[PDB]
């Protein structure tokens, strides 16, 4: 009687630890190069914010109107997507952006700051709403007369919350020292700020910038966390834009930046710009920077795992 | 490696496709060939057992540090690279490792799988056969298809059929 | 004759590279689970700041009166510990933390600045000694008189020393415009620093912060390090918190933050802030931030190791 | 894989506490059960050496990077943690590798050590006596117990014993 | 018949999984422990600064002046380099740096700023040529006559390349406000920059700084990359130094940092601050902040592997 | 392991400097000894793998991400320090366990092939010689240099040259 093993004329060549090339019955892969092109969101609570940016969503420009309030589990940042109406930017404002993937969304909330005498009703065509506006969350805060001066002011405002506030407020830059004294009156603006925690100050800084959305003047965007029971300061008195109300996280979520569509009828939890990553391999090959949960990355295009014998053909 | 396939075995049967694992033999009733369950299961539940490892689910999710449509300031950008690409090459030495190291495994266990159903038919024969060298065993007392089919279910009486090959 | 292996009853079932529970006579484990809640510290010189800040030791508020000049294998923050008596805080402060840590304590060392026709005791009821005080290192310059005007002065130091010296200034900022000329006089108070490596410079910015400590003024603390033979120098007019002692590294430490006890009887190198942990295991599922000379965390809670052979029970 | 420990041997013996491998015979004088040292030791010495080998001390010291007291800023601190948890996703892979593959070889090695011990009494006796196939060895002429002592203890004329079992 | 195998008196140890000290026939290194003292640049465009600060080659000191336009795939600092004639500094250096070391060198272009009744060719003995110079590609900007006033500027330059521009100016910080108002008149001066990216401002800041090449005048170097298409404005008034040229990134190089000669005998592409790392083993042992293609550093200094069987001697 | 080469073997041959595994006989015409190629070949043709395998160019460049003439600011800079001792750590534990791994199968890879060696020449022999226990074999037909260049070339009639073993 005779014994041998099974066979096949067409192999699969895979590596080991002393040959390379060697003819298995039978392999598998190991890495996924397999993407599918759209955001496999089923069953997930999806922000897609289009034309607002995610920063926006605490300010409010037009684009973000319908995102002041929003909850979500995933979420995300388009190409197209601004957090400015008024030209102007955030300082620190990827750490902010960070936060703001994983709020889970922002409930808003009455700061309830009040105005003595003085201007509130600040807009441009910038903001374009019925006819020109401003950021929905804020105030442009303005000296009462078409010159006029501005009081130095004080406004507080308590986190009688148990969770942490996000306070945001902005600095005004004028296109000139002309400029900037019909806005808030003559004078060195100077505008503190802090917490029990914090520790900041801020002067304006007029000038020409070149023009964006059709404005030559800027909006310094500034942010603090306030803790519960914490109190925060805004020793004021021009070149100022007031926050309105502030915003509390929502609870955890996920956050990317993608350019293809969204699908609800596809599962994923693996995810980079051009789509999703649905395996269940140890390894991808595709984005080194996908997020979410994801096989790793590897250099290697194709790693395959022996699953049978030596294919010895007669 | 313990020397069976693609050892002193010269090579394997293309028509097997029963198992991995089979007997072909060659007695007076014409011809047969078989497959082995229990060598082929036992390779089979242990190749099955590498994958069922293999394909995971991670619990752990891992955030944005970086930014696309705004690329982060330089310098952190260039040490968020710097440690991604360190990451990286940590990952693809793993996984290459981990393939060949595998895979080795994964061939020494069908050559095992192999010697250790040929070296049982073998310790099943207790002298009434011999070892040509080449896989092959010769009998002396020309065995029968319900004794051919007697040795592939673990049966053959190790003594009651000795003299006839044993004087021969 | 016959031969077969030993076996138990009861087996210790581990994971293979092919199987998953199957049992073998004997394992062991491989990740350590087990803490000690307390700073093993045997054999250590440490110190436990208690209520002092390791900021503080540099500045020297009241609680840090006993700190001012230590020595250390081993330090220890505690969350009682403060930085600050009088309401502010420091530029870089974790960069400085680290430092501080790893210096194996502090010499201090005396800058020698003398002042010419200024007030030089500035105190508050926030630095609580005999009665209203300061911070010890550091000197509150005022102008003479009890509103008056400040000379813009010029102080040098030089690091006539083999090390590098730790050098730290403040910056005040008062409750107003108004308290600010009281202090230090009035005009836009200017504060510069440079060497051979550094190159800042700073200006007050007076407004209400709330009150810390009982006060609505804040300290801006600075610092940075000089090297052997270069020199220092505060082109400075006012709104200024001039250094009377230098710093200077002793050696090297280790640095840690805990809320358990220490004891002299255990001896530890890997600790975390609920205690220490002490193996030999490689690896340790305890706190991933532990410190020291520690096992790799591993997310795993359990790893069996086989030490024995597979158990066939009859 | 050798074959032996969970192979042709059923199962092993819970009353065999003096060692890891033994021999249990079965001739005219009663009964008797033994361990083998030389044996037992060369697994007993490599399991050992896994372990002394797993036990390190890294005179690697790490520093506090981070704070709990007074958490440094998001950014930095985003990506610390971002680093940290990729750390610990390759130590958690490279510890569940590392006990696998060692469980692995620290088994197949107990079973080569099996194997190594029967493939070595089986060449002692040259002929006077066979393989049953269960690792139990049929002598062909009533071993006593100085005798089988002489085996136990690797003495045993490989010729001083022949006809006496070969003739039967 | 009898079979056995080969051995040798003198066999080499090696550790295994299990064992730690077991000789074989023959064994090989897997770490490098192998230095060579040089630079082996065989084949590549090869740029060693020596006294030239890589900082320099874009606001150009007299060191840097055959620097201001150079290609290269491998770039050398040297410790004797200098980013500066007259003493200042720039924000974000390392930044840069990085940007610069891999950048394949620069190309120089008019920026064509044209000015309007000011004084144009401040300079100083610390940037000696001829006589008394300033940086090449830099312009300090001056109040026309010997105290006079600064007429608040506007100076503006659009990239119309399909590369990023590097945009460097500079702002100037004088002993005193005696010499800030020689140089540039009275009052509080400000500097604006900006795009449709970027948003910044500046304000001088006179006073005594140490004395570095024998002033004690400092300058601060700022920049930003500008976009194809997009504009950067400069409103500015005084304390300026103006940018002549700007700069674009050739292609792509390899930046380092060396002590020792350059060697186009040898080639290498792993190098460290002591020379060239020429192997193929996976590991090394020499200096684990090696740059280019390296093996791995690792902390052991030998690492055996065996290539041979047991080594069994009579 | 296999249990040859430092098992029943005693030891090697200091002598053998034609290869790695070879015959040493003992017949009447004198002495000789010689080697085998083909295990011999087979142990050095997958050590050579192992090394080509493990010599490599990583086209992974990496650039500075530290100054050493102008010393990074504190924070970023113990971030830097932090994970590269990190990363360190990880290639420094790889390295020992790669090199412990592949030197363990080197060795069990050189026992297997002698192993191979013999149970073969074994096979041969179907039985006009019998194993003596220590890697030698004993003939009981007198061999000639002709008849034991025959066996190392494997041509050895395993039934020519019987009765002659076989009777006696
Ligand atoms: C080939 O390998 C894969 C392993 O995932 C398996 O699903 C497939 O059935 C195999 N084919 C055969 C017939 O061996
Ligand atoms: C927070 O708010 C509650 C309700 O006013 C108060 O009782 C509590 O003391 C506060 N927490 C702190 C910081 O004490
Ligand atoms: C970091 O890497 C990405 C690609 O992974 C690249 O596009 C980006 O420019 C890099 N960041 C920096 C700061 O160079
Ligand atoms: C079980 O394993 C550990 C290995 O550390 C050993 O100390 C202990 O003695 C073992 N028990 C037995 C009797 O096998
Ligand atoms: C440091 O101090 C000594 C003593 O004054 C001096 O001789 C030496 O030159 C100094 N070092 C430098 C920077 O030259
Ligand atoms: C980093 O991780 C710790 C826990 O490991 C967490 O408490 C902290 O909030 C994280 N830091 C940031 C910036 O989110
Ligand atoms: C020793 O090992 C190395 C492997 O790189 C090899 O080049 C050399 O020839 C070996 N020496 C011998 C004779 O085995
Ligand atoms: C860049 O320059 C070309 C040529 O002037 C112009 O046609 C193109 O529109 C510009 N790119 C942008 C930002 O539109
Ligand atoms: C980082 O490590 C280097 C040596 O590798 C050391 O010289 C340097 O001081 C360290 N950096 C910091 C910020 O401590």
């Amino acid at each position: 009687i005779c014994l041998g093993h099974h066979a096949v004329s067409n192999g699969t060549k895979v590596n080991t630890l002393t040959e390379r090339g060697v003819e298995v019955v039978n392999a598998t892969e190991t890495v996924e190069r397999t993407n599918i092109p759209r955001i496999c969101s089923k069953g997930k609570r999806t922000v897609d914010l289009g034309q607002c940016g995610l920063l926006g969503t605490i300010t409010g420009p037009p684009q973000c109107d319908q995102f002041l309030e929003f909850s979500a589990d995933l979420i995300i940042e388009r190409r197209e997507g601004s957090d400015v109406c008024y030209p102007g930017k955030f300082v620190n404002e990827e750490a902010l952006r960070q936060i703001l993937r994983e709020s889970g969304g922002i409930d808003k909330e009455a700061m309830g700051f009040t105005y003595s005498g003085i201007r509130t009703n600040g807009a441009t065509s910038a903001c374009r709403r019925s006819g020109s506006s401003f950021y929905a969350e804020m105030k442009w805060l303005l000296s009462n007369t078409d010159n006029a001066a501005f009081p130095q002011m004080t406004k507080s405002y308590k986190n009688t919350r148990k969770s942490p506030a996000l306070i945001v407020w902005g600095i005004h830059h004028s296109v000139s020292t002309a400029e900037q004294t019909k806005l808030y009156g003559s004078g060195n603006k100077l505008v503190t700020v802090g917490s029990s925690n914090y520790q900041q100050s801020f002067v304006p800084s007029p000038g020409a910038r070149p023009q964006v959305n059709g404005q030559s003047g800027r909006i310094d965007f500034h942010w603090l966390m306030l803790n519960p029971n914490d109190t925060v300061t805004f020793s004021f008195n021009g070149a100022f834009i007031a926050p309105d109300r502030a915003s509390f996280l929502r609870g955890k979520s996920m956050g990317i930046q993608s350019g293809v569509q969204v699908d609800a009828n596809c599962e994923g939890d693996c995810y980079h710009s051009g789509g999703t990553i649905i395996s269940n391999l140890p390894f991808q090959n595709i984005d080194s920077r996908a997020v979410g949960k994801c096989p790793r990355y590897v250099k290697q295009r194709s790693l395959l795992l022996a699953t049978g014998m030596k294919n010895v053909p007669e | 490696l313990f020397g069976a396939i693609a050892g002193f075995i010269e090579n394997g049967w293309e028509g097997l496709i029963d198992g991995w694992y089979g007997f072909r033999h060659q007695n007076a009733q014409g011809e047969g060939t078989a497959a082995d369950y229990k060598s082929t299961q036992s390779a089979i539940d242990q190749i099955t057992g590498k994958l069922n490892r293999l394909i995971e689910k991670t619990n752990q999710q891992f955030e944005l540090i970086d930014n696309e449509f705004n690329e982060v300031e330089k310098q952190i950008g260039n040490v968020i690279n710097w440690t991604r690409d360190s990451i990286t090459e940590v990952w693809s030495y793993n996984a290459e490792l981990l393939v060949a190291m595998e895979n080795q495994h994964t061939i020494d266990l069908a050559d095992s799988e192999m010697d250790k159903l040929y070296e049982r038919v073998k310790r099943q024969l207790r002298e009434n056969a011999e070892e040509d060298g080449t896989g092959c065993f010769e009998i002396f007392h020309k065995c029968d298809d319900d004794c051919m089919a007697s040795i592939r279910n673990n049966t053959y009486d190790h003594s009651k059929y000795r003299e006839e090959a044993m004087q021969n």
